[PDB]
């Protein structure tokens, strides 16, 4: 195995560095209609019958 | 192709397969025929456009 | 420090004997002897689980806990140059058993001979006359569970050729030809027609807890008789006891080859040589295990 | 066949590690002891020479035979829930058996982190434990079935000990750590420190000191889970002997229980039989073993044993009724 170690510090006070959002892509999810079913997160209730 | 008077007008108002479902056929996985069968014929699952 | 065997061979392989080998270029297998070059006669678990003898797990788990172990390393034309195991340093072997038993990291390998059929595990050698059985590497929860089962199921299978009116294939089926074992489900390769008068593996050693469990509930009532009460409280119809009538130089000899079926039994429950792993990759089937 | 080219190759092959030397006098530090006292370690920086003088080419052992072998990690993959990064570098972590078949991420168990799966399934000892781990409830869902698990008795094959930790990279969300699973527990760091093992005071007993001749050179660790009737414990034992002595010293030591189990419940069933069992985790010097110290988080701060120099050895899990 090759370790190494760095150590960097900030030596401003307020931030000095930016990440803004500059041009979308794809909408990589569908913006469906599926909800996530109930008997799969809370599985171990049921009804009296 | 015979299809039902009820057929939404939606669904053949944009860019969709002639049949019932869509063919998801690239998006499953690699050299597998049953999923293929499950994404194509299988409805006990809905398609995933609607 | 060399770990090299280098087994030649005296008639050159054929092309699918080089073929069949090199696809189990992973597995380990016994070795006659620890020395610098072998031939191919000493070679892992053949002179005992031949085709012309009976075949028994006992002289074969005593063969495999007494010799050393080797993996292998490569296979040419003519010759098997393999490593064998010393509990200095670790090893990678590889999971390339037809039984295939998916392994897991920080796993204990036991080392039991073959039950799974002979021919599941062999390399039937056509140029020189001999059948390598390389012994079945699983873990040690599988192996436990497999050899209560393969007991059970072989005194299953006895008890329905002695008698129609105990036992039910449709009963001893479903209960034992499954293994179960972290969410894996396995099956197993059982002889649904061992046939009789033994003949055949895994029968004496049912015969062997058969006469043990037999004799043992004589030797209860003799030890709580010699030393109780909780000991007495437990059981109820085994305190019926008739000590009496029994001479003590039979009862002597059915205390003393009690202990001995008992020892033997369980020092084989005890599952040999038993490798551990650490950190099993699927990725690459590979383990790293060290002799343990 | 030339004797020429083999009594030079036989020549690297002769010469041992020189087992003894003769000292003249203790204050010279000659180049002979210097060879003797030098040993070759596993650790340099990245140029030519260096590691040409360290001698991390040498295939087998480093050097520019003596038993000391390298020792096999294991490196295990959990969330940041389950594992307090403030505790100890040196502790032995119980991976727990996860039924899911391609798990990825498994669940290991500090026995800090093991006292409230016993304890919330239902001393200085509870405080650190529900300190150091806030929510019982992110533990008692890693292994699914505690419960199930405790009442049929199957609890201990369940559970596998992988020894100590040796270092543990702090990430946000999948934490890795690494565990010495078999061999000397010297530390992964470039300034390579001594590593403890930190087990916790009210969880361990000296059997030695429980008995109160041979005094032999290297003693082991032993852990004993034990199905009581208030629910599991994780007991930690150290003893000098074999296995198949201390398996009988066990059942001395809770042939009390055993009475006590019979008379608070009859085993009806078939699991309700078996009583507890011990593992070995490995090896340590009996003389210098197990001296006493303490350990720091905010809140409190417990007593703790402390092993050094130890040899990790897992060993099986052996029933003691």
């Amino acid at each position: 195995e090759v370790h190494h170690e760095m150590a960097s510090i900030d030596t401003g006070l307020s931030y000095s560095s930016t990440m803004t959002p500059a041009r979308v892509a794809a909408i990589t999810t569908d913006m469906g209609i599926h909800t996530q079913d109930f008997f799969s997160v809370f599985p171990a209730e049921a009804f009296g019958n | 192709i015979v299809t039902p008077v009820t057929a939404d007008v939606a669904y053949f108002q944009k860019s969709n397969s002639p049949r019932g479902r869509a063919a998801c056929v690239v998006s499953c996985e690699n050299y597998n025929q049953e999923v293929a069968e499950g994404l194509i014929y299988d409805h006990s699952r809905p398609d995933a456009a609607y | 420090m060399d770990l090299k065997v280098v087994v030649s061979l005296s008639s050159r392989l054929y092309t699918d004997e080089i073929a069949k080998m090199q696809q189990r270029i992973g597995c380990i297998l016994p070795l006659a002897s620890t020395h610098g070059t072998q031939n191919v006669q000493g070679l892992g678990l053949g002179q005992v689980y031949s085709l012309e003898t009976v075949p028994d797990y006992v002289s074969m788990y005593n063969y495999l806990s007494d010799c050393t172990l080797a993996v292998l390393d490569e296979v040419s034309v003519d010759s098997l140059i393999l490593t064998k195991i010393v509990p200095g340093q670790t090893y990678a072997i590889k999971n390339k058993y037809q039984p295939f038993f998916q392994w897991h990291g920080t796993g204990s390998l036991s080392v039991m001979p073959p039950v799974f059929g002979r021919e599941h595990a062999t390399v039937k050698l056509e140029s020189n006359d001999v059948d390598i059985v390389f012994p079945m590497v699983l873990p040690t929860p599988i192996a436990e569970e497999v050899l209560q089962k393969i007991l059970l199921f072989n005194v299953y299978s006895r008890v329905v050729m002695q008698a129609p009116g105990n036992a039910d294939m449709l009963d001893v089926h479903m209960h034992l030809g499954s293994v179960s074992y972290l969410g894996h489900h396995y099956e197993l390769a059982l002889p649904e027609v061992p046939g009789p008068l033994g003949l055949a593996l895994l029968d004496n050693l049912s015969l062997y807890f058969c006469i043990m469990v037999t004799l043992l509930p004589r030797a209860s009532m003799r030890l709580v008789r010699g030393l109780n009460l909780f000991q007495e409280m437990v059981p109820d119809e085994i305190a019926r006891i008739d000590l009496d009538d029994l001479s003590v130089a039979d009862d002597l000899s059915r205390m003393r080859v009690m202990m001995t079926y008992l020892q033997s039994l369980a020092s084989l429950f005890n599952l040999g040589p038993r490798l551990a792993t650490a950190a099993y990759s699927q990725e690459t089937l590979t383990a790293t295990c060290w002799l343990r | 066949v030339d004797r020429r080219r083999l009594q030079r190759r036989i020549a690297g092959l002769l010469p041992p590690p020189a087992r003894r030397l003769n000292i003249s006098r203790g204050s010279e530090f000659t180049r002979d002891v210097r060879g003797l006292v030098e040993e070759h370690a596993q650790a340099s920086s990245l140029s030519a020479a260096a590691v040409w003088r360290a001698g991390l080419l040498a295939p087998g052992e480093v050097a520019v035979w003596s038993g000391w072998r390298p020792p096999v990690f294991g490196d295990f993959l959990i969330h940041a829930s389950s594992f307090n990064n403030a505790e100890a570098t040196g502790t032995p972590l119980f991976q727990f058996k996860q039924s899911d078949p391609f798990s990825g991420v498994d669940a290991v168990f500090t026995p800090l982190s093991l006292f409230i799966l016993m304890n919330h399934g239902r001393g200085g000892l509870t405080r650190m434990a529900n300190l150091l781990y806030d929510s019982p409830a992110t533990l008692a869902d890693l292994v699914p079935d505690f419960g199930r698990l405790v009442a049929d008795r199957r609890f201990h094959n369940f559970i596998t000990p992988v020894g100590p930790l040796v270092e543990n990279i702090k990430s946000t969300y999948l934490n890795k750590i690494t565990t010495v699973v078999h061999g000397p527990v010297v530390s992964k760091a470039i300034p390579r420190s001594t590593v403890k093992v930190t087990v916790p005071q009210e969880a361990f007993v000296d059997l030695d000191a429980w008995l109160s001749q041979p005094c032999p050179a290297d003693a082991r660790l032993y852990v004993a889970l034990t199905y009581e009737e208030a629910g599991p414990r994780f007991t930690f034992f150290q003893s000098s002997r074999g296995h198949c002595q201390i398996m009988n010293i066990l059942r001395i030591y809770y042939s009390p229980s055993i009475m006590h189990r019979y008379a608070v419940v009859q085993p009806l069933h078939i699991e309700e039989l078996t009583f507890g069992a011990v593992a070995c985790l490995g090896t340590f010097s009996a003389t210098d073993g197990w001296r006493r110290s303490a350990f720091n988080y905010r809140g409190s701060s417990l007593p703790v044993v402390e092993i050094d120099s130890f040899y990790s050895n897992v060993s099986d899990w052996e029933v003691i009724l």
